């Protein structure tokens, strides 16, 4: 029926509760009434402090704080030197174009096991020197 | 203190006496062996129990035996330096 | 110069070097002593000239051995590796120059590294080293292997020749001023300048082309081209996640110039405080003194290498190759510990064989204060962990030492790089991230200090009380490696410097295991991992940042680090990649347990058991005339120590490598 | 555990009896059981050593064969010796019990498999080695080839010096010290066997033939609740068990200090 | 209770607790009185064990000693 | 209840592997794992050929082991140790061959020791004599039984050290 009346009636194997199903039903009612899933410890002790982007909350290194650690406590880390990535891409593309023009032909993938003649060799090419 | 005993198998080579670190042993005249001398242990009170005599004994089994007695430890047998029981 | 005296007649004598082995093979202790004293050239028959001959020739032979090992590494990279696939796409393909046979189903060990290659993933960083050096072709790797083999042959020839070129008059090895000047100016200064030249002329163009994406043979066969004004180390290669190789080349040029300048000022005698070191100069002109000093120097340099190879990224893609960086750090830390205990050992040997310095005459205060600092450090540092455990178990987190509770802030741990805010990422991985220090870091660092101080205590006690002590006054007569002086004076077990090392090795291993665990867990929780999207990224770390919350308790270390992260190695049997690592985990556990046999038992039990066993052999007429003997006391200690350290190191090795391999793939 | 302690106790007190109670006759006289045993103590010890070596070699080797084959992923390659003798004895007992019933017994008969056979041979190894150490101590207590005059010295003495090659752990008390480790090992093996077969009968039957099953399915797998007892999330009724798990680990590690240094 | 056992959580095993303590203060006091008698007797026994036998008693102690007839019969029988 | 049941074949806890569902499932799973591992690499790869070889090895192993007995629950082949020679996976054949080989090794060795009787020969092996003894050790069963019978194998215990003295001399 319900836990209240189950516990009010109680369980006794000697007299009426000769049924294992009834016995464990009463046991489950008592468990639900008197047992707790967790001790209720404060959730704060489970949250990370270092590496989660929330280091500034604890004020561990307040005197002369480390600049590299983000000041925001939201838990997100910005990418260091974001501004350079477009610049780096532009530099590498410019160098690629410069070398392409200097050579005068499309870049050819090198062969790991391949053999290439030296550009200055005095003998007729066997495999293209490029 | 420990008990240093000498048995007639002794041949009087003096190696035990020479190996003694605190001069517990001494050779004494005897007629039992050809060397005409046997090691003795008069100063057993100074024996520390290092069994260097036993190490240096040549005989098949030792003609000198050091029996350790931990219950009767004295400062001389313990080699006490920082503390004095005298 | 006279090579008619080198004959193979002595090869079959097996003990000619030691006079104590003249009565050849009366027992098995003779075999063990032969092996133990094989390389103790000081106590061997001959003269000081012969000792110097052997020392130098053996150094050259070991040089040849190392060159052979390096040549083998190069050959494996060239012919038995996926270096081509790794170079074109390092991220997708894990480094592997290691292939196993298919003997007994052993082909399962080989794991998927590339489409056309299956093998064992290497963790030595050799691929990154080749990429930094500019080696991008099988021909280049093959010629590197050929050079290494030629160097091996040259060193072998040099050892063989110097065994006879150097005579009793030879004294070039005693010219310490000449030796140091030559090493400082040529070996270090000119070497660094020449390597800077190599980088500038070969590696810089090749590495720049590789970063761009160019793989053209003509290009593969203008400094500071891409490096901005940003301080070196403050800006990593966006496409490689490592310090610019041009900055590295400039570093090597500057270091070579500085070394040359130091050598030249020493040559001109500009350094003036010679007297402050004259006492050491007179005292430590000994083989063992120099060996100890050099071992300590190289141990410290190995530890600095372990730290810097990870914290400061200089090799291409090694930052994101998490197994590589971890293995490099752990390997070099272990070498640091081993060479430090070696320095202690040979300091003790020098004290035994030569006159010690005058700081040994107030040794009692030194070791007494070291004992006190060790006790206080251990008490406080480890009892903070024990306090955390007890209070947390009782249910009082507010009473524990942690960031949320009572917190021990590392006030002195201050930044010096001055980096910009944020982290550096490269293709779904965190190449660089600031490590944030708190109560857990405070506690673990003081644990480190405690263990270091106890190891130092053992080594220093062995060194200072080597000649004599209050207990035994003739330890100098006893020597260096003796088991005891006897059961007397209460018992004089392990009073020798050899036994002091035998214990300092245990303590060094304990220290290094704690250091390895700290580095591993901290990196997994707070540095390594992936990121999920001025842009702000939420960083998902491999261990989920649990170091700062769980490392405050020994139970947290046991659960979140050993048990939780042993899932990979413990459940590695079915997996083709790491089944070998699981088996090695099990076997290392076995070996470590087997070491306790020798570490706990004693000689006499085994000697009596051997005699009882030999009764039956004699009964059946099996009479071994090399009479069986139980291992000596010192040998039993050595065997136990070796097996103990090997088993522990193997367990840690397999555990960490399995975890890293699975997580990264 | 109590039974193992009492067994090793009986052995230790037999050794003490020999040391300070038995009145040995003259050497050539052989009239009492103890003297007759002392006549061929060497044969006894050699045969016990042979049995221990055989058991250890073959148990460990079969376990390692199964380990390697399972690691490579081929259970079919495992050596699985059916326990035919034990199964026959069990079948005879079951026949007798069934006849009695025709004229329930729970846990008196269990499935018994090759894993049971291997574990039983391991436990036999443990018992044989423990008895080896204890018998050697008892029969060498009065005298030994290394220390002929061991009667004069007490039951437990430190050593006999670094001479004669070194004489660590030369006393009958030192043999007991050594046999204590074995008792603990063999008892740990017995308890692990019982606990594993009790917790997971089916998994034990299928997987107990190789040691990785013991290391993974028994220790690592079942260690979760204990270590999770108390943590940053909270505590439960097993927190005391988790603190005594670690306290005892620390006590063991401390014992290592006195044993090694 | 906050159970930590897998089987306990699965099967709902409980640690029932009574409404009233089993024993009363008077009962505990009686048990403590018996325990105090045990303690006094045990201290006396420890003193006797510490001091052992006293063979000097025949010099000063009252009486002339006595052996029970059954003890005499056992002595005559022997071992 | 019958002499026929003495054979391990007629047991209720074992079944032929070719008819064992657990055995079939285990092998099917091994084959699936191997094929899945193979699929990762390219078709014409040397690793692909090696995986084909491994799959063939697994199939031949299954066919060979189908005849052996294995438990119903786990379906892993079992080794018969009753002493029945004419049974698959019998322990007697390996036992007999190993015993012969081990006796060969022991006999050879004992014979070298008897012939040499010198620590110098023990250290520096007399390779000719050692090889001669190794070759001669093939008749070790007959030779050993003959020596045991004729008294050339064991020496009386009075000729060897008995052990430590347990009494007063
Ligand atoms: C540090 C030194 C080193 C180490 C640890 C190894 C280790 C290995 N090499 Mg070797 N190798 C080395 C140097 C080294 N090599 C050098 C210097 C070269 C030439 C420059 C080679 C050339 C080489 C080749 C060509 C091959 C190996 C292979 C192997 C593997 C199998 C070896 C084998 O089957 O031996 C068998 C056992 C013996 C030879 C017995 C040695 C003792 C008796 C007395 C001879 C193994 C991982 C093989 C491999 O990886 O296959 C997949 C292989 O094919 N190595
Ligand atoms: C036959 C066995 C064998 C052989 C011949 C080699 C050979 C080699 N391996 Mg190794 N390796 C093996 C087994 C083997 N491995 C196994 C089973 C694994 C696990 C999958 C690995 C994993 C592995 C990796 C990941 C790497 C190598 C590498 C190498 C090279 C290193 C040079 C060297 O060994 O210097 C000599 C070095 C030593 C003698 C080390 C001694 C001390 C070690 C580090 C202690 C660690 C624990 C130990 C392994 C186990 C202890 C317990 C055990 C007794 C039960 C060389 C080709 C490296 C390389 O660059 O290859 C090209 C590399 O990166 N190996
Ligand atoms: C650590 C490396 C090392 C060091 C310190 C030395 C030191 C020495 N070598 Mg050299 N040597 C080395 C490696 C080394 N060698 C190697 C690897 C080889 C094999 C190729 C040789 C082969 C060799 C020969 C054949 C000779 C020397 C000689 C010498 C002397 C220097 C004179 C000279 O010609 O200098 C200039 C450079 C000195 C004892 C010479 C000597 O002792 O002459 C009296 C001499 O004859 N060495
Ligand atoms: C010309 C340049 C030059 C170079 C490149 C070297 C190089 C070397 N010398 Mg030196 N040496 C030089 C000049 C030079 N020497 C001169 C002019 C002399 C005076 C004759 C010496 C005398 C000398 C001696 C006496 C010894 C060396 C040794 C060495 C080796 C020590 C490496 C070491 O321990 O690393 C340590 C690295 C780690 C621990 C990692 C190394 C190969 C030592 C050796 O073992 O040589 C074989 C050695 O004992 N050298
Ligand atoms: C040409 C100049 C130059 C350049 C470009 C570099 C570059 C480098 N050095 Mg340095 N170094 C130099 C001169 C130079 N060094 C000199 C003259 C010495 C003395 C011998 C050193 C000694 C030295 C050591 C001992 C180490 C480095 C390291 C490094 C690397 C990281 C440094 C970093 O991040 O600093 C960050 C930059 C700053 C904090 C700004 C301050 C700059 C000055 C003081 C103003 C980098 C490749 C480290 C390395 O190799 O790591 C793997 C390392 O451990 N250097
Ligand atoms: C866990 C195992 C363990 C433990 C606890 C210790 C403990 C110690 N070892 Mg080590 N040691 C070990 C294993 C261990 N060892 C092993 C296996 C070996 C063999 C290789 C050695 C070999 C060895 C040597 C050779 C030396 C040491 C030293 C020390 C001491 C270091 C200094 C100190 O005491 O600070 C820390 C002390 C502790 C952490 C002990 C626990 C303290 C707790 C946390 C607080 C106590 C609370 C409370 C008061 C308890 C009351 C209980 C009571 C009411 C019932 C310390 C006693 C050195 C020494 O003595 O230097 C002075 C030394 O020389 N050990
Ligand atoms: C895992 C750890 C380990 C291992 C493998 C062994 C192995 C052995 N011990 Mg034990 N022992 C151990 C720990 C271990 N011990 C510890 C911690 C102690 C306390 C000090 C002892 C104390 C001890 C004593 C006092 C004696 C033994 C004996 C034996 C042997 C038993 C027979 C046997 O199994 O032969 C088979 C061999 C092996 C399993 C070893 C592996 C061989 C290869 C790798 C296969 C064997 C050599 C007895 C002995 O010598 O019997 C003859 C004996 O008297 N042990
Ligand atoms: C104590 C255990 C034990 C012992 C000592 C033996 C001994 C023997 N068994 Mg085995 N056997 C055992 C248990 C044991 N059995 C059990 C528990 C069973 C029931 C499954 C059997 C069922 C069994 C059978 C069905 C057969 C044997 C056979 C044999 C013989 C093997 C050697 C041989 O062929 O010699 C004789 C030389 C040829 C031998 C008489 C075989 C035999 O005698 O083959 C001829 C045989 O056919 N045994
Ligand atoms: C001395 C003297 C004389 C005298 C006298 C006289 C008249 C003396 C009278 C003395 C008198 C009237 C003495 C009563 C004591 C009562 C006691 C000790 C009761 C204890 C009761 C106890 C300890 C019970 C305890 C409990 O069980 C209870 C009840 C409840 C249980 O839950 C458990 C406990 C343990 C709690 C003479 C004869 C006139 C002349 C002579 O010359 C000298
Ligand atoms: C059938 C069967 C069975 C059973 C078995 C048995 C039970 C057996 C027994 C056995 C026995 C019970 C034996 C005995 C023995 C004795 C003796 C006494 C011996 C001796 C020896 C010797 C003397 C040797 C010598 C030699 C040789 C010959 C060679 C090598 C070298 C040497 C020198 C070592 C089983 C179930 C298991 C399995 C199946 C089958
Ligand atoms: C076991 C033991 C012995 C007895 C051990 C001995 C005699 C060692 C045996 C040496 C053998 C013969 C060397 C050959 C190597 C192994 C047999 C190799 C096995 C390899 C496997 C993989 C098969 C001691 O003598 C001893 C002495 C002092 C302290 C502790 C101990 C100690 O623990």
């Amino acid at each position: 029926p319900s836990d209240e009346e189950i516990l009010a009636k109680g369980c006794d194997i000697r007299v009426d509760c000769t049924t294992k199903e009834q016995q464990f039903a009463w046991a489950k009612a008592y468990y639900r009434k008197y047992n707790q899933e967790t001790d209720g410890k404060d959730p704060k002790y489970s949250k990370p402090s270092t590496g989660a982007g929330v280091f500034r909350k604890f004020k561990i290194d307040w005197p002369n704080p480390d600049p590299s650690i983000p000041d925001t406590t939201d838990g997100t880390y910005p990418i260091r030197n974001e501004d350079f990535l477009p610049i780096w891409k532009q530099q590498q593309e410019d160098l690629r174009a410069k070398m392409k023009e200097y050579i005068g032909r499309e870049f050819t993938e090198i062969r790991w096991i391949g053999d290439y003649d030296n550009a200055r060799s005095p003998y007729k090419p066997h495999n293209g020197y490029y | 203190s420990h008990a240093v005993k000498i048995y007639d198998t002794c041949i009087g080579c003096t190696l035990c006496v020479r190996a003694c670190p605190t001069d517990v042993l001494e050779m004494v005249p005897a007629t039992v062996n050809a060397a005409k001398q046997v090691a003795s242990s008069p100063r057993v009170e100074d024996c520390v129990g290092c069994k260097r005599c036993e190490t240096a004994c040549p005989t098949d089994f030792l003609s000198i035996r050091v029996y350790l007695q931990e219950n009767e430890e004295t400062q001389y047998s313990l080699g006490l330096d920082l503390a004095d029981w005298s | 110069a006279i090579f008619r005296y080198v004959n193979a007649t002595l090869w079959s004598k097996a003990g000619h070097f030691n006079k104590a082995l003249s009565k050849g093979a009366k027992t098995t202790t003779w075999i063990w002593n032969l092996h133990a004293s094989a390389h103790d050239f000081d106590i061997q028959q001959g003269s000081a000239g012969l000792i110097a001959r052997k020392v130098f020739s053996s150094g050259l032979a070991h040089l040849s051995l190392v060159f052979f090992w390096l040549g083998g590494m190069h050959f494996h990279g060239a012919y038995l590796s996926n270096y081509s696939a790794w170079l074109k796409d390092p991220k997708s393909v894990a480094p592997s120059s290691h292939i196993a046979y298919s003997l007994v189903g052993q082909d399962i060990l080989n794991s998927y590294t590339s489409q056309y290659f299956s093998g064992i993933t290497i963790t030595s960083g050799f691929f990154q080293l080749y990429r930094s050096e500019g080696i991008v072709t099988q021909s280049q790797l093959k010629y590197a292997c050929a050079a290494s083999l030629i160097a091996t042959l040259i060193c072998l020839s040099g050892s063989y020749l110097h065994m006879q070129l150097m005579s009793k008059f030879t004294s070039f090895y005693k010219k310490f001023q000449s030796l140091s000047q030559s090493h400082l100016i040529i070996m270090f200064g000119f070497g660094s300048v020449s390597f800077s030249a190599h980088q500038i002329h070969e590696a810089l163009p090749i590495n720049s082309l590789l970063d761009s994406g160019i793989w053209d043979p003509q290009l593969f066969s203008a400094i500071l081209l891409g490096t901005p004004s940003a301080i070196t180390g403050k800006l990593l290669n966006p496409s490689t996640g490592s310090i610019f190789l041009s900055q590295v080349a400039a570093h090597h040029l500057a270091v070579g110039i500085v070394f040359i300048t130091l050598g030249l000022i020493k040559w001109c005698n500009l350094f003036f405080s010679r007297n402050a070191i004259l006492s050491l100069r007179l005292a430590y002109m000994d083989y063992h003194a120099q060996l100890s000093i050099n071992l300590a120097v190289w141990a410290s340099l190995s530890m600095v290498a372990a730290h810097h190879l990870t914290e400061i990224p200089v090799y291409p893609y090694e930052s994101t190759d998490y197994p590589t960086v971890l293995c490099l750090f752990v390997h070099h830390a272990c070498l640091s510990g081993f060479f430090t205990v070696a320095s202690g050992a040979h300091a003790s040997i020098f004290v035994i064989r030569q006159l010690p310095t005058s700081e040994i005459r107030h040794r009692d205060p030194i070791i007494g204060h070291l004992i006190w600092v060790c006790i206080a450090l251990g008490l406080h540092s480890f009892g903070l962990y024990c306090h955390n455990d007890t209070l947390e178990a009782l249910g009082r987190p507010e009473d524990t030492f942690c960031d949320n509770s009572i917190q021990l802030k590392p006030i002195f741990a201050k930044q010096f790089l001055g980096l910009q805010p944020g982290i550096e990422v490269l293709d779904g991985k965190i190449v660089r991230m600031t490590q944030e220090l708190g109560t857990a870091d405070f506690m673990v660092h003081h644990i480190h200090a405690f263990t270091i101080h106890v190891t130092l205590l053992i080594l220093l006690k062995g060194v200072l009380y080597a000649r004599n002590s209050r207990l035994v006054s003739d330890k100098l007569e006893l020597g260096f490696a003796y088991p005891c002086d006897g059961p007397g004076r209460g018992g004089t077990c392990q009073i020798s410097p050899w036994d002091h090392l035998f214990l300092a090795v245990f303590w060094m291993y304990n220290c290094l295991s704690v250091v390895i665990f700290h580095y591993f867990w901290k990196m997994q929780s707070d540095v390594w991992g992936s990121y999920v999207h001025h842009s702000s990224l939420t960083c998902s770390h491999y261990s989920q940042g649990d170091f700062s919350v769980n490392s405050i308790t020994i139970n947290g270390w046991l659960r979140n680090l050993l048990w939780s992260e042993a899932s990979q190695v413990i459940q590695s049997y079915a997996l083709p990649s790491i089944c070998s690592y699981g088996f090695i985990f099990l076997a290392a556990h076995f070996v470590w347990a087997f070491s306790l046999m020798f570490l706990f038992s004693g000689r006499a039990y085994w000697q009596e058991l051997i005699e009882s066993i030999l009764w039956s052999h004699h009964k059946l007429k099996i009479v071994p005339h090399i009479q069986p003997r139980a291992l000596s006391i010192s040998q039993g200690r050595a065997v136990g120590l070796t097996h103990y350290v090997l088993g522990g190191i193997g367990c840690t090795w397999a555990f960490i490598i399995s975890r890293m391999l699975v997580l990264t793939t | 555990y109590i039974a193992s302690f009492l067994a090793i106790a009986s052995h230790a007190h037999a050794a003490i009896t020999l040391v300070r109670d038995w009145v040995a006759p003259l050497e050539l006289e052989s009239s009492c059981t103890i003297a007759r045993i002392h006549t061929h103590k060497a044969a006894i010890i050699s045969h016990l050593s042979w049995v221990s070596l055989w058991l250890g070699f073959h148990t460990l080797a079969i376990y390692s064969h199964n380990d390697t084959n399972m690691a490579f992923g081929s259970p079919s390659k495992q050596i699985l010796i059916e326990p035919t003798n034990a199964q026959l004895i069990q079948e005879s007992s079951g026949k007798a019990l069934y006849s009695f019933a025709i004229n329930s017994f729970g846990s008196f008969i269990y499935p018994i498999g090759p894993g049971d056979l291997y574990v039983h041979h391991a436990i036999a190894l443990g018992l044989h080695v423990t008895v080896l150490i204890l018998l050697k101590g008892a029969l060498e207590a009065r005298g030994s080839k290394l220390m002929p005059d061991k009667m004069e010295h007490s039951f437990g003495f430190s050593c006999d010096g670094p001479g004669r090659g070194g004489t660590c752990d030369i006393s009958a008390w030192d043999c007991f010290y050594l046999a204590m480790f074995w008792m603990l090992n063999t008892n740990a093996w017995i308890d692990f066997y019982f606990h594993y077969k009790y917790l997971a009968p089916r998994q034990f039957s299928e997987s107990s033939t190789y040691l990785e099953s013991w290391f993974r399915d028994y220790l690592w797998f079942n260690s979760a609740p204990l270590i999770r007892a108390y943590s940053a999330l909270g505590t439960n009724d097993l927190s005391v068990q988790a603190w005594f798990f670690l306290l005892t680990h620390l006590a063991w590690a401390t014992g290592f200090m006195f044993l090694i240094s | 209770r906050v159970p930590g056992g897998k089987r306990t959580k699965e099967l709902g095993l409980v640690v029932p607790i009574p409404e009233e303590d089993g024993l009363t203060d008077g009962q505990i006091a009686a048990l403590f009185v018996v325990a105090l008698v045990v303690l006094i007797a045990a201290v006396d026994l420890a003193r006797s064990l510490y001091f052992g036998l006293q063979p000097n008693k025949f010099k000063t102690a009252k009486g002339k000693g006595s052996i029970t007839p059954f003890m005499k019969r056992l002595i005559e029988n022997g071992f | 209840n019958t002499p026929e049941h003495w054979t391990i074949k007629a047991s209720k806890r074992l079944e032929l592997c070719k008819d064992n569902k657990a055995y079939k499932k285990k092998f099917k799973d091994e084959l699936y794992k191997t094929e899945k591992q193979q699929k990762k690499y390219a078709t014409g790869s040397a690793v692909y050929a090696r995986f084909n070889k491994k799959i063939a090895q697994i199939k031949n192993r299954q066919e060979a082991y189908g005849d052996r007995l294995c438990g119903k629950q786990d379906g892993n082949p079992r080794v018969v140790a009753t002493g029945e020679w004419n049974v698959r996976a019998s322990v007697m054949w390996p036992a007999s061959i190993f015993l012969y080989t081990a006796g060969w090794i022991g006999w050879a060795g004992r014979s070298y020791l008897i012939r040499t009787n010198d620590e110098t020969k023990e250290l520096n092996i007399d390779v000719p004599l050692a090889l001669t003894c190794m070759a001669s050790g093939f008749s070790w069963p007959v030779a050993a039984w003959q020596e045991i019978v004729n008294g050339e194998m064991a020496v009386p215990s009075s000729q060897i050290h008995p052990g430590g003295p347990y009494t007063q001399s």
